[PDB]
RNA sequence: GCCUAAGACAGCGGGGAGGUUGGCUUAGAAGCAGCCAUCCUUUAAAGAGUGCGUAACAGCUCACCCGUCGAGGC
């Protein structure tokens, strides 16, 4: 058989217990080679929450580690440089990012997203941005979703 | 009639006249992440709209009637199940190949005929297969017919 | 008076997706203790989720879309 095991680790500091252990120790593959190979490919993302996918062949004890990108919530928080987002979204501001940065988060994540154009993936992100009381450019991120629609921002895109 | 139904038959009519080769495909039973994959992969090669079959047959019927050829009126013969109109310019053999290529493995269903062969797969066999992580049935957009210069192409013909 | 052979209503089957485990809180809070927001996308359509469930997940549901059936439902 083959077992795919999808888990959120802390980038760089993956351990052999729990999250990894109760999932991967069953399958009879060295739990440490995995914890190694995870901590190799998530050196960049040190200390942030990262998705990690372990594809194991149970018979042949053989595995591969396919690392992802952090939650866009985490990303937003990181360009802001912030611990914790709004306690009561849209009734306060956690911080404001530019449009340009939103484009960075958008451009960073387009492949996980199902919108095929960097416009609408920015629109997705915006939709996150609004979920935590971040403002994109003074405005409710909602507000600029429609501004993107009206073409107000067709200077950055293409 | 309903409001959207007049509007949405005109959308389908407009599509059929939009391009040369006009295919019916089937997206029934196909999981939604897997349709987003295919839909993304065929983006600039075909247009694909799903809609009620009774209405799909209407559109086809009036499209032909208004293009004054019978050989579109005959796609309505082959409309079943999850039937989506798909139109494009790539010829029916290349469209068979494209769509096949974007089939993706999936777990067989309980009661289903095992297409690789003939036999009904019990509920518990499949529940077990599904448990193991076995995915033996090739699934994706499924051609029912294609139209191309005065004739219909039925998968019967297209595979080999 | 409004839905209904352009298929209602009722049963059943398949879809029920992505950003994303939304933000917060929380030992844990993943649609589903609680507070806040409740957008964007792929769409036929699929709620930042109706009710189960879990310690949290899972799984099941439900909305909504397709499909069956064929005559009235209100
Ligand atoms: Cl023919
Ligand atoms: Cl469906
Ligand atoms: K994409
Ligand atoms: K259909
Ligand atoms: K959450
Ligand atoms: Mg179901
Ligand atoms: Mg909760
Ligand atoms: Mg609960
Ligand atoms: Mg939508
Ligand atoms: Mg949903």
């Amino acid at each position: 058989a083959k077992e795919v095991v999808e888990v959120l680790v802390t980038g760089g500091r993956a351990t052999a217990g729990p999250p990894l252990g109760p999932a991967i120790g069953p399958l009879g593959v060295n739990v440490m080679q995995v914890v190694k190979e995870i901590n190799e490919k998530t050196k960049d993302y040190e200390g942030m929450q990262v998705p990690v996918k372990v594809i194991v062949d149970t018979e042949t004890r053989k595995f591969e580690i396919e690392v992802g990108i952090p939650p866009t919530t985490a990303l937003i928080k990181k360009e802001l440089g912030i611990e914790t987002a709004a306690h009561e979204p849209r009734h306060e501001v956690v911080g404001n990012l530019t449009l340009e940065q939103v484009i960075k988060i958008a451009k960073m994540k387009k492949d996980a997203m199902l919108s095929y154009t960097l416009k609408n993936a920015v629109k997705e992100v915006l939709g996150t941005c609004g979920s935590m009381g971040v403002t994109v450019e003074g405005k409710d991120p909602k507000e600029v979703q429609k501004e993107i629609d009206a073409g107000v921002y067709d200077e950055y895109f293409k | 009639m309903a409001p959207w139904k007049i509007e949405e038959v005109k959308t389908l009519k407009g599509l059929i006249k939009s391009k040369p080769v006009v295919a019916i495909v089937d997206m029934m039973d196909v999981p939604a992440p897997q349709l987003q994959e295919i839909r993304d992969k065929i983006r600039d090669k075909v247009k694909l709209r799903m809609s009620r079959n009774t209405l799909i047959i209407r559109a086809l019927k009036e499209a032909a009637e208004e293009l004054n050829n019978p050989k579109l009126a005959e796609l309505a013969n082959y409309v079943e199940r999850g039937a989506a109109i798909l139109v494009t310019d790539m010829n029916p053999f290349k469209l068979y190949k494209l769509l096949e290529e974007n089939k993706s493995p999936a777990p067989v269903r309980g009661g289903q005929i095992a297409p690789c062969k003939g036999e009904v797969v019990s509920p518990k066999l499949a529940a077990v297969l599904d448990r193991l992580g076995i995915k033996p049935i090739k699934v994706g957009l499924n051609i029912l017919a294609v139209y191309e210069d005065g004739i219909i192409y039925t998968p019967d013909v297209l595979k080999v």
